[PDB]
């Protein structure tokens, strides 16, 4: 019944999915605020050249370097790294075929562009790749460089593709380095170090879309982490009230008395408007209870977040984040 | 303001083409639904195309199949008019262009190819290009006398215009042919991907370009999107009471205006007008003595209270669109208290929209 098992707890590398519009940039930033609270130090990485995060903290476009973007409670410390595809494939060709000269050559003309446009899978091992290396980076003490890796993961009807790393090595040069250090890649995934949270809304195709994903994922054998249901609302009602308004019965007797009682009388109109209002009310309550219903059917920690009024902006970061703490997120 | 009258467009006939524009998840297939089944009440012979119906209201209009081409919708006897669907299929669609303008031989051979299949159909901006397509085949079999657009989801609305010309203008690269089917500096690039990329992969993709023997795609795009410049072509801007929905809009109209292209309006859908006329900070302060001392009282309190807010929110944004646009004519449509996924809600939504 709880949000965050201990286990989540010594998990090293959050991926954020979710289906387009759910909130996977704005909750994976707030997840990466509350793993740095405490003076610990967690990279927050997107990868599909969308500058997420610079829209999400309101800042021109970041480069591919780890930069220091947020401060968390008690002196912990958010980094960003937007990934550069074409950039990380010029690593890739030195790195791994020392051919940094061509590489520079095809920065001039496009051509990195379209080889990782016309290649899937190279980019995946790419983006995969460096995540993996995020994570497994040691300092001068053989310690880990993050205290944990955030990734804004792209959604839920791509995450599987992009995490089968068998199949977007399937395209790429046989030999060499590049299969050696897919296994690791492979390894890391599949590990206690590693776990997918799915961000959803109670509706219809976000839910869908997060059952399915769930289902593909663990045939996979891919660690699922939390669902997280983004922006509830306040119900007001109890149950029993609620499930009776939900049918159109509002029992108004009652609730004149109650008006009386608050100094306020109202026409017979605005009494029919307000008896109106709070059965539309119930029957979104309960819509979306009957949407939420189908989540019930997975064993998979469920997280809440409520909905900030007014647009996301950093101090409705840190309240999100507050509000993972205070459900377990640590 | 200024009151859209889609009734008034849709009745029309010298009004063929009506494209559904905004961003994904504002109702923009919904609302296309519920035009196209109005304008069929009106007496039309209507086609609407849509690009993501959701699996209960593909199935109210009968298009839950895996066809790519219209169907009649079986509607009242008493209906004037005729309302016909189609849900787009973008591979298919992706097929039918290559063989048109290939030839069915040699499609035979494209349309087998793994790089076609795997990688080629899936490229950025497919979906809009292949929308664009499959509306240039509706105009040329000429079976309707309107035509109802809806567009594909992105969070950028001016996708459906940009990304087709850009999809085109990727396909035309020269580095197709120069780097998969030498010089210094292609030398390099044309090393570097022998030896980053499987042999497999590059043996299809160059197989690929040498089959389709294609700057064809942009031209296609090109003369494809000049349709949308006719006359007789309106589009609807459809956004929800959010702040991002209603900023795609407005850099949708400003391209339309840029364009000189026609903007019947703005459909703002899921508004929550007030029913009931008790004011916010009296209906917090009621609730409050209620709760110092029923519950149910208080509660309904704080319904409308919340209510109370939301109008408000979305009063002042529909204001500033409105303050930036002037000229753009507005229809507001509430949020419905049920699914749209039955002939009959479509009944209900589109008397919101046309009144
Ligand atoms: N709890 C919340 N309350 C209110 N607004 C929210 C909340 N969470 C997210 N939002 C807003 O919801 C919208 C979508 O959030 P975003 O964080 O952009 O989602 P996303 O999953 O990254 N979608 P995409 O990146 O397009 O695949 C944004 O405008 C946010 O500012
Ligand atoms: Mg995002």
């Amino acid at each position: 019944s709880v949000g965050w098992p201990s286990r989540l707890s010594g998990v090293r590398l959050h991926l954020v999915t979710g289906k387009g519009g759910t909130g996977k940039s704005t909750i994976a930033a707030a997840l990466a605020l509350t793993l740095a609270a405490g003076g610990r130090k967690v990279l927050l990485v997107e990868v599909e050249g969308r500058q997420g995060i610079a829209q999400l903290f309101d800042v021109p476009p970041l480069p591919y370097q780890e930069l220091k973007i947020a401060t968390a409670e008690r002196g912990g410390q958010v980094n960003a790294l937007a990934i550069d595809i074409e950039a990380a494939f010029l690593e890739y060709l030195d790195m791994f075929y020392n051919l940094g000269i061509a590489g520079r050559a095809m920065r001039r003309i496009g051509a990195v562009e379209f080889a990782t446009t016309i290649a899937p899978g190279l980019r995946d091992v790419l983006l995969t790749g460096k995540i993996k290396e995020t994570v497994v980076r040691l300092d001068k003490n053989k310690l880990p460089v993050y205290d944990a890796i955030v990734v804004d993961a792209p959604p839920t009807g791509r995450i599987a593709r992009f995490l089968d790393v068998t199949k977007a090595v399937s395209d790429l040069a046989k030999g060499g380095p590049v299969h050696a250090q897919s296994e690791g890649v492979v390894k890391l995934l599949h590990s206690n170090q590693t776990a997918i949270h799915l961000v959803t809304l109670l509706e219809a195709l976000p839910v869908q879309e997060t059952l399915e994903a769930i289902e593909e994922l663990a045939q996979m054998e891919l660690p699922i982490g939390s669902v997280i249901v983004n922006r509830n609302i306040p119900a007001h009602l109890e149950p029993q009230d609620l499930a009776k308004a939900a049918e159109g019965e509002v029992d108004a007797d009652s609730v004149r008395a109650g008006l009386l009682t608050a100094g306020v009388k109202l026409p017979d109109a605005d009494f029919a408007g307000l008896l109106t209002e709070t059965i539309q009310h119930a029957t979104r309550i309960t819509a979306r209870a009957e949407i939420a219903q189908q989540l019930d059917a997975l064993q998979v920690p469920r997280l809440e977040l409520p909905t900030v009024s007014d647009g996301v902006d950093l101090g409705s970061l840190y309240e999100l984040s507050e509000s993972l703490a205070q459900q377990g997120v640590r | 303001p200024k009151t859209l009258d889609m009734g008034a467009i849709l009745a029309d006939t010298s009004n063929r083409v009506v494209v559904c524009c905004g961003a994904g998840g504002v109702g923009k297939t919904t609302t296309a639904a519920a035009l196209a089944l109005r304008a069929a009440e009106y007496g039309r012979t209507v086609v609407v195309l849509t690009i993501d119906p959701a699996k209960r209201l593909a199935q109210a209009l009968g298009i839950n199949d895996l066809g790519n081409t219209p169907q009649r919708v079986p509607l009242a006897p008493e209906v004037p008019g005729e309302l016909h669907a189609m849900m787009l299929d973008m591979r298919r669609t992706f097929d039918e262009m290559v063989m048109q303008y290939s030839g069915p031989e040699r499609a035979q051979s494209i349309l087998d190819n793994q790089f076609y299949q795997t990688v080629a159909t899936s490229l950025a901006g497919t979906q809009e290009y292949m929308a664009m397509e499959k509306l240039g085949q509706l105009l040329s079999q000429d079976r309707w006398d309107l035509i109802v657009v809806d567009t594909p989801p992105s969070r950028n609305a001016l996708d459906f215009l940009d990304a087709p010309k850009r999809l085109g203008s990727f396909m035309d690269s020269r580095l197709w042919r120069l780097l998969l089917a030498i010089t210094g500096v292609m030398g390099l690039a044309m090393k570097a991907l022998s030896t980053v990329l499987g042999s497999q992969m590059l043996a299809d993709a160059a197989a690929f370009v040498q089959s389709l023997d294609a700057g064809g795609f942009r031209e296609k795009a090109d003369r494809t999107y000049a349709l949308l410049k006719r006359r007789g072509t309106q589009f609807v801007v459809v956004s929800a009471a959010e702040p991002d929905a209603l900023r795609e809009a407005s850099f949708f109209v400003d391209r339309l205006s840029q364009e000189s292209m026609p903007l019947a309006g703005l459909v703002f859908n899921r508004t929550h007008p007030m029913l009931c006329a008790l004011p916010i900070e009296r209906a917090i302060d009621a609730a409050e003595t209620l709760d110092a001392e029923t519950s149910l009282a208080a509660a309904v309190l704080r319904i409308h209270a919340e209510r109370g807010q939301t109008a408000k929110r979305e009063i002042r944004l529909l204001s500033r669109f409105t303050g930036a646009n002037p000229t753009v004519p507005v229809v507001g449509v509430p949020s419905l208290p049920f699914d749209v996924s039955d002939l009959e809600a479509l009944r209900a939504l589109a008397d919101q929209l046309t009144t």
